[PDB]
């Protein structure tokens, strides 16, 4: 469970950009095709992001990184079965 | 009908889901305040003594 | 009978009108929960008619927010009374004293935070002695309005409701008297000739293709509030002239 | 450090038919006050008991009404009868029966008496009558029970009263110097309880001991 | 006279008893106030609140 | 308001109470020795501090 | 069918250094935790079998408020360092040991005579320092068999609160459980931290089977 955020805060010293970051890992694990990185405890998407970001391995910079990564491979595969 | 098997259902959702509490004359923004509900027997809501 | 007083409960119940003072003095003859019978003393009796006082009693009904008036006798047989003594207290009443609520051992000393602000502990004997229970009288009515596409009607079979709906409705679509009624349960059934449209392009004949009778009968209910249990005490049905009342009436 | 001792009965004062005083005796230091308050608490919560559960009386359908000749509303005499102590030995449920007739008290007594069952007071007043030809013939079911179990969280004729299986009303405990044994600073625990008379004090500080043993069971 | 009426009985007069704990069975230091005070059932009940 | 009481009566001293004087190894016999009864919560003694 | 209550068992037991410990009691009947707690923790910190020092005599002092020379430690230190000090002794009720040391360092527990069957469970307790080499100290210490607590206040010899009881410190805290249907429940959670004399379960446990044993008159 959770009870603060003042760590995830600290690694991200906005207080606002986090709730951003983390409501679109939420949503990533949500719809969700992804699977946490972090080893999940039965709490939710809310929950399992906002302690993903506290151990440091996701901000804003890492997932767009991931996000471009993908829409690279989904444009490489498509391409390859079209020519 | 409140079977046996939707309090189970409840309790996994109501996990990880904060509810906001907010009294009357909201003054200042301190007037509002969310917290992780605990499932109470009765009809009261049970708030902590310091806020 | 508020242990700690001040003398005015008296003249507050007596007065207001709630218990049944003697009109005249005598000796009680005949005092059931819901009767009482004064024997007029041969002294105050008129000249005249004889013509002993009978006093009856209100028994549960409803108040203006939503408490039970009951008036119980406090008098045994072959007991005297005077001119201004008290025979029935009603509620909250104590032998002719005003006793709004009890009185228990109250105990001054923090206990755990959990009278924290101005919060109360209360013990379970409180509770197991059901000295704070207290009975309220809720008044639901349904009523049969002369609507349009017919008359509404207060009969027993609804649809989209099986026999189980229907175990506490008589054969005429009314609750009985005592019925140990629930939330969300059919106190009185009523339903409308005013109900659904008529057919439009085989309603009708695709729902007999599909096997369910969807029909005029538009089931509208007269159910309890949600979460609300209790007893049903009584039912009055009021019917206008050339209605022909139904069997329950 | 020669082993505590090992406390045992041993008197039994029984001062009237409802409340008795037990002895308990010898007691170390400390223990005294853990096994009273121990007791105490499993004696106050947990006892078996004959408390009335239903009541079916002829000619009312709610306990919100009265009956022609009877004295006291209806809801009066379910707490009277709510009030009501009674013993049974060799069923878990028992249905008595009550019929009476002519002006007077209707006293317990007046109860069927079902030799099986034993009411421990007879003078226990339930309602008045008041003419010759007003008669009341109530099935009162009775039924062994433990704690308080009110009538909400479990035909039209049945009324429900709360049941309050606690044969139990008040336990005092103090603990006392007994020189015995030819040794001090050994403590006697006395256990003065005040029930309702459904139940030997004997075998209430015997199920009591019962209990909080089988409790520890977990882990010894 | 609130003192004379506690010392007709057996009660003491300072109207402070010695409160033992129900749950720890230990004593209350500092005796409490204990008495009947006369409680009324207001007419807001939870359930016609919630 | 309750919190605030019990820590004010807490954290107090008195000339005199059970057991004044004698030095502790630390807060954990402290309340070893309260619960038990040996010494009044307020007493004036000599504890190992860490 | 009346008669049997919610058998509790230990769900989970976490703890921490060997030390200290946490046991969880769940389900229990309403109001049996309390009843529980109190009677373990009273019997845990009132009366357990258990030895420690009661009595310690210097060469060379006479009074509690006194001094010597080349120690760091005064009376009051030295008493309050042997006050902790956690022994175990076999079948005999009282033993005496001895401790001399002279050298610039620590007195640590370890150094005092082995001989015996005294067994010493924390070997570098510390017991006092001393900074000149000619100094010296010479200590014996008086361990004796007990039922719980003995302030010295009781009543060249110096005293000192035996503290016999294995357990340091002990709570417990009554919180809510839940079941299928029940739900005015209670969850005991004993938080023990011991002397590391005996395990905390091993404790408990002890502490049960005199609790037990003192009912086998009823049962």
């Amino acid at each position: 469970a959770r009870v603060t955020v003042q760590d995830a805060v600290e690694k991200i010293g906005n207080r606002f950009d986090l709730v951003l970051v983390a409501a679109r890992r939420a949503r990533q694990m949500q719809v969700g095709g992804k699977d946490p990185l972090v080893p999940e405890e039965n709490d939710k998407t809310t929950v399992i992001a906002l302690r993903e970001i506290e151990e440091g391995l996701i901000n804003n910079q890492i997932l767009d990184v991931r996000e471009r990564q993908e829409q690279q491979e989904q444009e490489a595969a498509e391409l390859q079965a079209v020519t | 009908r409140e079977e046996a098997v939707v309090w189970d259902i409840l309790d996994e959702v109501i996990r990880e889901h904060p509810v906001l509490l907010n009294r009357a004359p909201t003054l200042h923004r301190l007037g509002i305040q969310a917290f992780e509900p605990v499932l109470i027997e009765g009809k009261a809501i049970q708030l902590h003594p310091l806020v | 009978k508020p242990l700690v007083g001040t003398g005015m409960e008296r003249a507050v119940a007596v007065d207001s009108g709630v218990t049944a003072v003697a009109k005249r003095g005598g000796v009680v003859q005949y005092v059931d929960a819901s009767r009482i019978v004064i024997k007029v003393n041969e002294d105050e009796m008129y000249p005249g008619e004889a013509g002993i006082d009978i006093y009856n009693l209100t028994k549960y009904t409803r108040s203006n927010q939503n408490t039970c008036i009951n008036q119980m006798p406090c008098v045994s047989l072959g007991e005297p009374v005077e001119r201004g003594d008290v025979l029935a207290d009603g509620p909250s009443t104590d032998l002719g004293e005003l006793a709004l609520g009890q009185n228990m051992r109250v105990a001054f000393m923090p206990w755990n935070g959990y009278n924290f602000e101005d919060s109360i502990l209360v013990s379970e004997r409180v509770v197991q002695e059901d000295r704070f229970t207290t009975i309220h009288i809720q008044e639901l009515a349904c009523v049969s309005r002369d609507t349009k596409l017919g008359p509404e009607e207060i009969t027993a079979d609804i649809p989209n409701v099986g026999e189980a709906a229907l175990s506490k409705l008589d054969e005429s679509g009314i609750v009985y008297i005592g019925a140990e009624v629930t939330g969300g349960d059919i106190l009185v059934g009523k339903v409308t000739p005013k109900g659904e449209t008529q057919l439009t392009p085989e309603e009708k004949l695709l729902r007999a293709i599909f096997g369910e009778k969807a029909s005029d009968v538009k089931d509208s209910s007269l159910r309890v509030p949600n979460g609300v249990s209790g007893t049903v005490i009584d039912v009055q049905v009021f019917t206008r002239d050339g209605v022909e009342k139904d069997k329950r009436a | 450090v020669t082993e505590f001792l090992k406390p045992r009965l041993v008197d039994i004062e029984q001062v009237s038919s409802t409340h008795a005083k037990v002895t308990l005796e010898p007691l170390e230091r400390g223990f005294g006050h853990t096994l009273g308050n121990a007791l105490r608490r499993i004696l106050l919560s947990s006892m078996p008991g004959c408390a009335v559960t239903e009541v079916e009386i002829d000619g009312v359908l709610h306990e919100y009404s009265t009956k022609e000749g009877v004295q006291e509303d209806i809801l009066e005499i379910l707490l009277n009868l709510k009030g009501l102590a009674v013993r049974v030995q060799g069923k878990d449920e028992v249905i008595l029966t009550l019929n009476k007739s002519g002006i007077g008290p209707v006293t317990a007594a007046d109860i069927t008496h079902d030799g099986d069952v034993e009411i421990v007071k007879p003078q226990h007043v339930i309602c008045h009558l008041t003419d010759e030809n007003a008669s009341i013939s109530m099935r009162i079911k009775v039924q062994r029970g433990r704690g308080y179990v009110p009538a909400s969280t479990r035909p039209i004729g049945r009324l429900l009263v709360d049941a309050c299986y606690s044969p139990v009303e008040r336990i005092a405990y103090n603990v006392e110097a007994a020189r015995v044994e030819q040794r001090t600073d050994l403590d006697k625990l006395v256990i003065e309880m005040e029930t309702n008379g459904t139940i030997d004090p004997e075998e209430a500080i015997r199920r009591a001991a019962t209990i909080l043993a089988e409790q520890l069971e977990a882990f010894v | 006279e609130i003192k004379e009426l506690l010392k007709l009985g057996d009660l003491p007069t300072s109207g402070q008893i010695r409160l033992y704990d129900g749950r720890t069975g230990e004593q209350f230091e500092r005796p409490v106030t204990v008495g009947y005070m006369y409680m009324l059932k207001l007419n807001h009940l939870v359930d016609d609140k919630m | 308001q309750d919190v605030v009481l019990g820590l004010y009566y807490m954290t107090r001293d008195c000339v005199n109470a059970k057991g004044e004087g004698m030095v502790l190894t630390g807060p954990k016999e402290a309340e070893r020795l309260y619960r038990s009864g040996l010494a009044s919560l307020h007493a004036r003694v000599k504890v190992r501090i860490t």
